[PDB]
């Protein structure tokens, strides 16, 4: 039981609309994927990089790891 | 009391933890694996009865008797699929639930975050044991391996492990006590849970933006719930196409073999979920070493709300922290996949880095940037 | 040392998420663990009550399990007696314990077959390989007495001699019981001894994605309905100034 | 058996190495692969126990 | 869903497939004397001849 | 008489560039090895590099032919 | 008006709003698994035993 | 059904075990419930009158 | 009383009576041609000779 | 269980001894015969 002691709040207003007179998932290409694209745009390069640093060395650890069972020619030239 | 909701003292719980609980409005997805986690503990436990009721724990009818299950009870496969790859989904939500946590800082609700990782704790040996039943030859080896590491500590090691088995080998009395234990856990994890939320209610939910959501709260019932049951459906695809399509994907296949105390797969590799700790276990060559490193692993989480030297409370507008943060989830990707390999060159040096790093992040970046980040702005 | 070579893999009729077991095959498969196999490998989990309504109707099962003898009692007397077959009779063993059949392989075990293409990796993709792919060792390798060369088995030296040829058989079908034609429908029917359940698997799958794909969509919007209220509230700062 | 760079033993789990007298030579593993206590009494048979 | 769930569970609990495996047991009539009641286990209760 | 299609498709793809060179290593290699007295060399890899490539083609036809 | 004469004589009360999904649910049943079964039968002719059956089928 | 057959076998016993093991706990559970509503109004005494004014 | 139930209750976990019941084995030297490693289960765990 | 109840470990081991009990299968998946162990349970008279 919380809502009535929560916080001091003073002279502020707002206007809501029910949601019977609104459209559940409106302006998709006027708003939505803008922003959307904002967002991905704003967190890939802090993201994507150490993923992409990981990427790189399970590619070089997997292939390291095959070529080392590979056989060296060099060893039975004579 | 006007309304029953309210008055009535059975009601009145569920009233003020689902319905008039007052909720930040802006909490995003990564609030939603909690209830998830809920909903896992509820469905495994469902499934583990159904399969218990066919089950029998004796090293010489329990691989047949999950047999007789998946063959003979109706519905028996399915149940078992639901409830075998129920614990992945189980893990899967631990670990963004885990990370949600480090990264909004909501560890600094110190109790609720301890009893969080007493109760990943409590889950894994849940796990574990339950991983035993079946008895396949990866049951009894990863059984072997695991119950052995206890032999490490000095002095009473070895007699700790015999008396956990029950005898001088994982055999029978190792098999039915675990699946006491296995029946047992759960619960454990359900009370927890419990103990979980009620620490939390004391503070509410921590929110995307660090900052008291006092002045925007909104009831828990219909946002949250409607929320929530979105988040069911959309994480129960993966889960039900994983388990419909490809039941067998996570597992390894030496476990349709029934154990054998004579031989060793060649390559004994734990459950994804576990596979960063083995890598961290294996990084240190000593016996013992390992076993203190793979401790560290998990009980440095204990440690999170000690090293927090931010002002602000999440990453958010932490740029610097968030690069560190990555890093730490590619770094413990990379010891998943190293804790699949062979111990081998270049892998074990791959590993010794990764588990280096992974503390170092831990222990001394992330403190250390929080102080830098605080300067540059000021404070 | 550990040099090993991966089947590739084959495009199975049953190995799209929507793509049943093809019966036919698993019928002609089970002929030839029958008539082949069976002699040295046992497959424990199967019983001839499985095959009605898979690939046998219930007279042919029958007749089936009668051509088998199997032991029952004690009697009156308490002693054992033999008795003809019941479709509630599982497949026979070839022996007693692995001790017998080792003897009687040079030491080597003939796995059971109930859940070996889940037991190995690779699964019918290897068995196959395994079984259509024996071969001479290849220079400064030799293969000991007993054992037999197939790149395919770990190690390469398999206490295996290969099990099938041309015409090993007679497909009552009147398919053209060629090698891999046979591999082909032994390993069809091997992957439904190890998941008898995997076509009705695939047919509630497809049920589970549209009912999915229905619900997450009613959903998503009557989460985005409720939320509208908030998703497009307003509010301004008016102090009284 | 017959195994590891010690012509003893290797463990394939972390790689330990033994020796033809079962002793370790290189790897994780602490001490040598434990020797039972037995007796030779017996013509060509062997009491172990 | 629920409904389809549900009776899945539910069934689950109902005879299996080796259970509901059900045969006949022939009973020759010159083991019996006249007046005699022999008693032979049957699908599970006792059979009366 | 009868013809085993594995048969046919294993000489055709043994064709195939890929098997050539392959198969052209493979000899080299067991030729020299059979040819010395004290190696301890052996020809599985190239064995494998050859089957494998060979393999993988047949692959993608054998079934078109099989019932 | 379909919406609209739903909306009246289904979900306005909430008695005849859960009569609504029952039967629905039975309807839906009924329609979705025959379709569902279909839909496989079809993506896989000529494979299971209801098609290959015929044949050995003599009682 | 609730045998798992035609009579108590070992479906019966298996099915038994789950439910001796488990019901225990439900005990535990709707115990709490119990001293739940009790406290709403403590304890009854011998002597029927009320206790407020000697706890 | 609390440490005695506690001790009891604690050692009903540790090896019962059927398991330390430990006997020994026999075997053959003669099975065993110069330079081989045969393995026996034994106590559980495998005996090499 | 009759040793330090009735007999001594040695008495013990000869009456087990006395008896001969079923063990195996060989290495040919052979039943045999051996003398019996303190950890062998009293031979039954009949077979069922
Ligand atoms: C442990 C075992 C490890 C096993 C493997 C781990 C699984 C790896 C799969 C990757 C998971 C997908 C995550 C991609 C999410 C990308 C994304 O959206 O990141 C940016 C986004 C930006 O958010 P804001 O700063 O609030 O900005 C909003 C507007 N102001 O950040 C977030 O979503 C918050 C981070 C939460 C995700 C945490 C999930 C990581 C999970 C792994 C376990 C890690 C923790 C263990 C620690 C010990
Ligand atoms: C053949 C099959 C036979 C089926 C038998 C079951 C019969 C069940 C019928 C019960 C009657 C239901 C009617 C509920 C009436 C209450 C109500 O207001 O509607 C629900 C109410 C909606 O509110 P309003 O939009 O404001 O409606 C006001 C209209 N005047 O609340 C909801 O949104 C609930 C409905 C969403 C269900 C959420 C479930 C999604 C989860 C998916 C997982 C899948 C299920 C698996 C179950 C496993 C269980 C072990
Ligand atoms: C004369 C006995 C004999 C026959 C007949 C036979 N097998 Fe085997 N099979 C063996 C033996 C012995 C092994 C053990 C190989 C080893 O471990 O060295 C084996 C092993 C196998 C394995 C794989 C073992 C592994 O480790 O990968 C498979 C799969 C298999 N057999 C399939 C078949 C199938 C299918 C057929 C019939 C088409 C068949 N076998 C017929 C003797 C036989
Ligand atoms: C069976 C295991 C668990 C269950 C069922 C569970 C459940 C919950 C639930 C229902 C919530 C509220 C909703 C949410 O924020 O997601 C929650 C919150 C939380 N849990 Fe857990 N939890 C589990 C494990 C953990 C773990 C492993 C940790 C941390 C090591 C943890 C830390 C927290 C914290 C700190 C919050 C606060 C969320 C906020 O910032 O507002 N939980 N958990
Ligand atoms: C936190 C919840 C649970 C988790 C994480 C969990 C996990 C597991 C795991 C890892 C397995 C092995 C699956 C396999 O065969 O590969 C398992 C087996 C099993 N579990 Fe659970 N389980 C949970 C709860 C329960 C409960 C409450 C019961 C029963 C009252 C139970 C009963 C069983 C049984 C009978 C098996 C053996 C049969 C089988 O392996 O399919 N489990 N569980
Ligand atoms: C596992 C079973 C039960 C447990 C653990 C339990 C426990 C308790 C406890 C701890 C109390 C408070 C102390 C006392 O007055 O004795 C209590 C009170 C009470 N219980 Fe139970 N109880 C159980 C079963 C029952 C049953 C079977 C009934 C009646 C059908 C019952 C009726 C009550 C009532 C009415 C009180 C009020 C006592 C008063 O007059 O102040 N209980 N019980
Ligand atoms: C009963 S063996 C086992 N239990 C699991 C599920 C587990 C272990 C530890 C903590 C939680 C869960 C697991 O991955 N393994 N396998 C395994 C295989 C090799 C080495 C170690 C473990
Ligand atoms: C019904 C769902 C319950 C979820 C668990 C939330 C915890 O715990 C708290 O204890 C208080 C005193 O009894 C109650 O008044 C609160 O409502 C309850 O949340
Ligand atoms: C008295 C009512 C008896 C009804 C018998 C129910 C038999 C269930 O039949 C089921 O049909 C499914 C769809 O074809 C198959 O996929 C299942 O394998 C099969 O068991
Ligand atoms: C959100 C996930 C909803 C899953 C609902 C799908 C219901 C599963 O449908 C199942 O299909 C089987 C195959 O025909 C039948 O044998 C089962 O009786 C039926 O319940
Ligand atoms: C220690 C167990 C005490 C009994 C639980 C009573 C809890 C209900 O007590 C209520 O909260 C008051
Ligand atoms: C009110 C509870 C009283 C409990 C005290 C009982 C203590 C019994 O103690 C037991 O006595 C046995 C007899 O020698 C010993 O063999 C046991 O080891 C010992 O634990």
């Amino acid at each position: 039981i919380h809502f009535g002691n929560l916080a001091r709040v003073r002279h502020i207003i707002t206007y809501s609309l029910s949601p019977f007179e609104q459209r559940a998932i409106p302006n998709i290409f006027s708003d939505a994927l803008p922003n959307v694209w904002r967002r991905f745009s704003s967190q890939v390069f802090k993201v994507a990089p150490p993923f992409l640093g990981a990427y790189l060395l399970y590619s070089w650890g997997t292939q390291e790891f095959e070529r080392l069972k590979r056989k060296n020619p060099a060893d039975y030239e004579n | 009391a006007p309304n029953i909701r309210k008055s009535h003292p059975l009601l009145k719980m569920i009233n003020n933890s689902l319905i008039d609980l007052p909720a930040p409005s802006n909490i995003s997805a990564w609030w939603n694996f909690g209830s998830l986690l809920a909903v896992c503990l509820m469905t495994q436990i469902l499934t583990g009865l159904l399969l218990a009721m066919h089950y029998t724990a004796d090293t010489s009818l329990a691989f047949s008797s999950v047999a007789h299950t998946c063959r003979n009870v109706q519905y028996g496969w399915l149940i078992r699929n639901l409830h075998a790859n129920g614990a992945s989904f189980f893990f899967i939500c631990i670990f963004l639930h885990i990370g949600r946590g480090l990264y909004y800082g909501s560890y600094l609700y110190k109790e609720t975050w301890n009893t969080g990782v007493i109760l990943l704790l409590t889950l894994m040996a849940t796990a574990f044991v339950g991983y035993v039943l079946p008895w396949g030859q990866m049951s009894f080896w990863g059984a072997t391996v695991i119950t052995n590491l206890f032999s490490a500590i000095p002095y009473i090691g070895h007699t700790l492990v015999e008396w956990a088995w029950g005898g001088f080998s994982v055999d029978n009395p190792t098999l039915t006590r675990f699946f006491a234990l296995h029946f047992l856990l759960p619960f454990a994890i359900a009370g927890i849970t419990i103990i979980h939320l009620t620490f939390l209610h004391e503070s509410g939910s921590n929110n995307p933006l660090g900052i008291s959501s006092d002045s925007d709260k909104i009831p828990f019932h219909p946002y949250y719930s409607f929320k929530d049951i979105l988040g069911l459906t959309l994480m129960l695809t993966p889960f039900l196409t994983l388990a419909l399509f490809s039941p067998n994907l996570l597992g390894d296949p030496e476990n349709f073999t029934p154990a054998n105390p004579l031989v060793t797969p060649p390559h004994i590799k734990p459950e994804w979920y576990f596979l960063f700790a083995y890598a961290i276990l294996r990084s240190i060559p000593n016996k013992l070493g390992g076993v203190l490193a793979l401790a560290a692993s998990v009980l440095i989480l204990f440690l999170i709300p000690f090293l927090h030297k931010s002002k602000q409370r999440t990453m958010t507008f932490r740029p610097l922290s968030q690069t560190l943060f990555w890093l730490l989830v590619a770094n413990l990707l990379i010891l998943t996949w190293i804790g699949s390999q062979p111990v081998e060159h270049p892998f074990i040096i791959i590993g010794q880095m990764a588990s280096l790093s992974y503390f170092t992040i831990l222990l001394i970046l992330f403190p250390t940037i929080g102080t830098l980040e605080n300067k540059m702005l000021n404070y | 040392g550990e040099l090993e070579l991966h089947p590739p893999a084959f495009p199975w009729s049953h190995g799209g998420p929507l793509s049943a077991l093809d019966h036919s095959s698993v019928r002609r498969g089970f002929q030839v663990y029958k008539q082949v196999c069976s002699a040295c490998h046992s497959m424990d989990y199967v019983a001839f009550r499985n095959l009605i309504g898979v690939t046998h109707t219930e007279a042919e099962a029958k007749a089936l399990a009668e051509e088998v003898e199997v032991q029952d009692g004690p009697d009156e007397n308490g002693e054992l007696f033999m008795r003809p077959g019941k479709i509630s009779d599982y497949f026979p063993k070839p022996y007693p314990n692995p001790e017998a059949a080792r003897a009687a392989n040079n030491g080597a075990l003939p796995p059971d077959l109930s859940y070996i293409v889940n037991a190995r990796h690779g699964g019918e993709d290897y068995v196959f390989s395994l079984l259509t792919g024996y071969c001479d060792p290849p220079a400064g390798v030799v293969v000991r007495e007993g054992l037999h060369y197939n790149p395919y088995f770990p190690g390469q030296a398999i206490g295996m001699a290969p099990p099938i040829y041309n015409e090993i058989l007679e497909y009552d079908d009147g398919t053209p019981a060629t090698m891999s034609q046979i591999a082909k429908d032994v390993c069809t029917f091997l992957r439904w001894a190890a998941e008898p359940e995997h076509d009705q698997r695939k047919r509630m799958g497809l049920k589970m994605l549209l009912i999915s794909a229905l619900l997450t969509s009613l959903l998503y919007y009557m989460k985005r309905h409720k939320w509208s209220v908030l998703k497009s509230r307003k509010m301004a700062y008016r102090p009284p100034k | 058996a017959n195994s590891g760079d010690f012509g003893g033993y290797y463990c394939p789990c972390h790689g330990s190495h033994y020796d033809a007298s079962g002793r370790i030579r290189k790897g994780p593993a602490p001490y040598n692969l434990e020797v039972p206590t037995y007796q030779f009494v017996g013509d060509d048979l062997v009491v172990v126990g | 869903a629920a409904k389809n769930v549900v009776t899945q569970f539910i069934s689950s609990l109902s005879a299996s497939a080796d259970v509901l495996a059900l045969s006949k047991i022939e009973i020759k009539l010159s083991d019996i004397p006249e007046g005699k009641n022999v008693a032979f286990k049957w699908r599970g209760k006792p059979l009366f001849v | 008489e009868l013809v085993d299609p594995l048969t046919t498709i294993r000489e055709h793809c043994e064709q195939t560039e890929k098997c050539v060179k392959a198969r052209e290593r493979l000899e080299l290699c067991d030729a020299r090895v059979s040819s010395r007295s004290h190696t301890e060399e052996q020809c599985t890899e190239e064995l494998f590099d050859f089957l494998h490539a060979r393999d993988h083609c047949v692959a993608h036809k054998l079934f078109n032919k099989l019932k | 008006a379909l919406l609209r004469q739903a909306y009246s004589a289904l979900f306005r009360r909430t008695s005849t709003f859960a009569l609504t999904v029952v039967l629905g649910a039975v309807l839906f049943e009924r329609a979705f698994d025959q379709g569902a079964d279909a839909i496989f039968e079809h993506l896989n002719e000529g494979k299971l035993w209801k098609h290959i059956k015929h044949k050995y089928e003599a009682s």
